[PDB]
Formats: C-alpha cells, sequence, structure tokens
C-alpha cells in the first residue's frame, strides 16, 4: 500500500481501480508461497531434550530455514524498491 | 557386613565370599528403591533422579509463556501498538471531511 | 569382563560367578578384570570407551581462531 502511494510508480503500470489490482497481486504472491511450503514440510512443535539432563524445552521447528528466508527475502524485495523510487524523488 | 541403604549398591571384595561386600552410590541418571540392591535401576524416559539417588521426580517445562518477566513486557508493546492504530484510524475517520485527508 | 566393564553380583551365587556392566561416564577402567571402576582424575575426561582418561578442552576466542 505505502508502494501505490510514492511519487512515481503508479504511472507504469497504468494503461499497461489498478492501485487495488496491484494490491492483490503482491500479496497473492505471498499467499501462494506460504501455502506451496504448508503443503510440503509444515513447521510444527518439537521436544528437546539434548541440550538439558534436568529440564527440556518446548520449540518450534520451522522447517527448512530456506523458507522462512524466502519470506523476509521478498519482503526485503519490495521494501527495497520502495525505498529506490521515494529517495530519487 | 552392615547392610547398604536406599540410593546404595552392592560391591565386589576379591578373594572374599559373596556374604561380605561393600556400599557404592548409585551415579546421576539412576536410583535405588530399596536395601541390599545388586544394582541401580534408570529412571524412565521422561523422568530425573532426585539429589538422593532414592527416586525419580518429573523434569521442569520451560518456554517463553505470557507470565514471565519477558512475555508481561513484550504484550504491552503490542496492546499499545493496537491502541495507538486504532486512535489514528478513529481519527481520519471522524475527520473524513477535511481537505488533508 | 572386557577392558570398559565392571563386575556384578548375582544374587544366591557364588563369587565365581558374575556379569559384566559398563563404567559411568567420568570413569574408567583397563583391566582384563576389574572389580571397581577408577574414577578419572581433575582436569581429565574418560574416553567414549571408558578405555582411558584423556584431557579436557580448553575453550576460548582464540587469536589464530578463523573468526
Ligand atoms: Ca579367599
Ligand atoms: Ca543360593
Amino acid at each position: 500500500c505505502i508502494l501505490v502511494k510514492t511519487n512515481r510508480v503508479l504511472l507504469v503500470f497504468e494503461a499497461k481501480n489498478l492501485q487495488f489490482l496491484l494490491v492483490f497481486l503482491c500479496t497473492f504472491m505471498q499467499i501462494v508461497i506460504c501455502v506451496i511450503w504448508l503443503y510440503t514440510a509444515p513447521p510444527s512443535s518439537y521436544r528437546n531434550q539434548e541440550l538439558e539432563d534436568e529440564i527440556i524445552f518446548i520449540t518450534c521447528h520451522e522447517g527448512s530455514l530456506m523458507a522462512l528466508g524466502f519470506l523476509i527475502g521478498y519482503t526485503c524485495l519490495l521494501a527495497a524498491i520502495c525505498f529506490f523510487f521515494a529517495f530519487k524523488s | 557386613s552392615r547392610d547398604c541403604l536406599a540410593g546404595t549398591r552392592k560391591g565386589i571384595i576379591e578373594g572374599e565370599p559373596t556374604c561380605c561386600f561393600e556400599c557404592v552410590e548409585c551415579p546421576d541418571g539412576e536410583y535405588s528403591d530399596e536395601t541390599d540392591a545388586s544394582a541401580c535401576n534408570k529412571c524412565p524416559d521422561d523422568f530425573w533422579s532426585n539429589e538422593n539417588h532414592t527416586s525419580c521426580i518429573a523434569k521442569e517445562i520451560e518456554f517463553l509463556s505470557w507470565t514471565e518477566p519477558f512475555g508481561i513486557a513484550l504484550t504491552l508493546f503490542a496492546v499499545l501498538g493496537i491502541f495507538l492504530t486504532a486512535f489514528v484510524l478513529g481519527v481520519f475517520i471522524k475527520f473524513r471531511n477535511t481537505p488533508i485527508v | 569382563c572386557l577392558a570398559g566393564t565392571r563386575k556384578g553380583i548375582i544374587e544366591g551365587e557364588p563369587t565365581c560367578c558374575f556379569e559384566c556392566v559398563e563404567c559411568p561416564d567420568g570413569e574408567y577402567s583397563d583391566e582384563t578384570d576389574a572389580s571397581a571402576c577408577n574414577k578419572c582424575p581433575d582436569d581429565f575426561w574418560s574416553n567414549e570407551n571408558h578405555t582411558s582418561c584423556i584431557a579436557k578442552e580448553i575453550e576460548f576466542l582464540s587469536w589464530t581462531e578463523p573468526f
């Protein structure tokens, strides 16, 4: 949403309610990756006992750290684009 | 020989009959709850022996929770952020007809 | 019994009959027959097979470390 309200961002996509269309597409690329991740290797709770001989901790195995990084990485690619256009103006 | 007490274990004296022995303490991951025990029993999978190796006591579960000094602090911040966002939204709504909005 | 184990007592049997039991961590034995598992000297820790003790390790941020 912040990106759609920047000085030189909306004009390029137009002539290719459009603001809403672009808020929709990026959110849809985020929705799809999470669904694919859940269907293949869902993160779940794990009991760890090798760390301590007296107490046990309950963690959340996150599945491949490749997926968690890809969420943050996609989020950054968007923030960097927004930051670049705002800096040029 | 004097009898071995609970939490101890029998030991061999070389060259002597089995009636005569010595008492040795059990290790940390085991316990003994009888008298004149030839071995120390092992605690179950989710149990750990107490200081005096006579019984098994349940382990303590450690996790991040609401009633912890670290937890109470983080929540307050989230509620404060929610309240601030609600206040901003209520201001744009009530002042819907100003030129700025 | 082997080098890594100690003797055990069978109830109601003479001393000539026994069982072999592993030594605990922090102790070792290196004998063909052993009545007890000998304790490991200070600043030393038992091997994986408990055959003989070895020295411990010093942990610190060294100058020659890659980090
Ligand atoms: Ca004799
Ligand atoms: Ca008998």
